[PDB]
């Protein structure tokens, strides 16, 4: 989740 | 700097944010932290967020959204951040 979220 | 409206501010505070004024980067950070505190993402499909029955779903107007299509999140932020 965080890998995706921080990529926004 | 932006100042969130109260329902959004309560979400950010539940995720560990302090105060009333933030950068957009900080707001995004604490929204991610909220999703993890409330365990709203799918452990088996981690870009999917299931927010039905949470205050976050009420603000978004959605039962779910994907981090790969953040458009409903951005619509919410435009309505709930005073700049």
């Amino acid at each position: 989740f965080m890998a995706f979220w921080e990529a926004l | 700097q932006v100042r969130p409206k109260l329902p959004l501010l309560k979400i950010l505070h539940a995720a560990g944010a302090q105060g009333e004024m933030f950068t957009v980067k900080e707001v995004m950070h604490y929204l991610g932290q909220y999703i993890m505190v409330k365990q709203l993402y799918d452990q088996q499909e981690q870009h999917m967020v299931y927010c039905g029955g949470d205050l976050l779903g009420e603000l978004l107007g959605r039962q779910s959204f994907s981090v790969k299509d953040p458009s409903p999140l951005y619509d919410m932020l435009r309505k709930n951040l005073v700049t």
